[PDB]
């Protein structure tokens, strides 16, 4: 999965 | 509310204890109680709210992904029928996840967004609104998926418009909003080109504003800039 | 019971899904449901039961330790008074932990221990009984601590007596029982010499029986033997 | 803490 914050 | 009898300050104190103990369900419940006192949240308090629910729903999402993968394998050619249990338990986790998302969206709608006038707080809450509609979209299948996706996009877009008008490019909230909206485009909205464009433009404009960024935000903003770079490397 | 309407086989299947998703609260609830069907648990099913509750209470214990440490610091000379909140929240976690321990001990008493006749199962359940009284002892302060400690010791001792009569020294359940009873002696019963003696005797007698141990149990038993060695290194 | 299983 791509990164989120 | 089960927190109705507790002092606001005590709820905030206990949310910080819960964070230290990695008790994120408790942390979220304390922060929900604090929000329901009806006063605006400070900057630090907003971060407690967001971290608590991010971690609760993050664990639900991880579990949902494990179960959905098992379910999809169970529906491949040559797979043995094992009955309704995988679907049932995936649905159980999904319904719990939806419930937490609905709770957060309800707090934002009652009445955090309406009372948030400063750019920081307004963008922060609208980003959260996009995030929790995005998590609803990850599990949505029926007649509802397109409206859920549109709700996420609408919240992210309003946040974006405010952030570009009212915040410097290196503002961590602005950066994190752009990071997550770019992921929305790539993973939810079938718009990888928009995802890549947003990540690159965001990264480049922040690079050019660092000669003014604070030592306070440096680690947050450099972290997020590195996350933008990480995603671009994954995508190109 | 909320699981009363679900098939036993479905509960076991869902406990295994919950394990894969690291949803240990759900896993424990499914296994409690399975136990309450009234049939004995198989070897594999016993392991699901023990892992589920070990992980639930393990997280509660970790959180309790964080909070108790904050509380003790808050009660040192020169520390600023912050009100009842740290104690209150430590008590909240403690009461939840006690509730889970009581639930497990109730399952063991109704009716897993009474129906367990084979050495494997009887020792397994009595070890669990000692473990959950040990966790109650870790948080006990009032007029109850000594009886709780005695209950843990009594359960461990009965398990020990059966294990030495009916199991080879390399049996993983025998080894794990000895590991945990040795920790009971060191950390609960103020008997470090007994803790060290038990760990060493257990390790040495297992070493001498390896020339017969299975490739099935090798990794479990070598793991536990290494844990005995680890504890001896910590203690000497 | 010491190890248990
Ligand atoms: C739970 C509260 C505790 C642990 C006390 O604080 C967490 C972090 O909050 C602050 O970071 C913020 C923050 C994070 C930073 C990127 C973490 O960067 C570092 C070096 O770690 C990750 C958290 O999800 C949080 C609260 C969330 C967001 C998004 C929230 O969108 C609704 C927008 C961007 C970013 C902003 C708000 C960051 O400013 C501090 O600046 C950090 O020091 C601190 O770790
Ligand atoms: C939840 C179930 C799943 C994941 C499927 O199985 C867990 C493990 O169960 C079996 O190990 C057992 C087992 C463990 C082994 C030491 C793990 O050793 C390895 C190499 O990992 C740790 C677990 O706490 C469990 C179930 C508990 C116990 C204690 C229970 O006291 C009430 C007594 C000793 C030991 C026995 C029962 C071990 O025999 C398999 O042999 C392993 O392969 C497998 O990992
Ligand atoms: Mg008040
Ligand atoms: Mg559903
Ligand atoms: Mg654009
Ligand atoms: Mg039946
Ligand atoms: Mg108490
Ligand atoms: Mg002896």
């Amino acid at each position: 999965f791509p990164a989120t914050v | 509310g089960a927190m109705g009898s507790m002092e606001r300050a005590s709820l905030i104190q206990k949310a910080k204890l819960a964070e230290q103990a990695e008790r994120y369900e408790d942390m979220a419940a304390f922060m929900k109680g604090a929000v329901e006192k009806g006063e605006e949240l400070s900057c630090e308090e907003r971060n407690l709210l967001s971290v608590a629910y991010k971690n609760v729903v993050g664990g639900q999402r991880a579990a949902w992904r494990v179960l959905s993968s098992i379910e999809q394998k169970s529906n491949e050619e040559g797979s043995e029928e094992k009955g309704p249990e995988v679907r049932e338990y995936r649905e159980k986790v999904e319904t719990e996840l939806q419930g937490v998302c609905d709770t957060v969206l309800g707090l934002l709608d009652s009445h955090l967004i309406k009372e948030a006038g400063d750019a920081e707080s307004r963008v922060f809450y609208l980003k959260m609104k996009g995030d929790y509609y995005r998590y609803l979209a990850e599990v949505a299948t029926g007649d509802d998926k397109k409206r859920i996706i549109d709700s996420a996009r609408s919240a992210y877009q309003e946040a974006m418009d405010i952030s570009k008008k009212e915040m410097p490019p290196t503002n961590p909230i602005r950066l994190g909003l752009a990071l997550n909206f770019s992921v929305f485009h790539y993973e939810i909205a079938n718009s990888p080109e928009e995802a890549i464009s947003l990540a690159k433009t965001t990264f480049d404009e922040a690079m050019a504003d660092l000669h003014t960024l604070s030592e306070d935000s440096y680690k947050d903003s450099t972290l997020i800039m590195q996350l933008l770079r990480d995603n671009l490397t994954l995508w190109t």
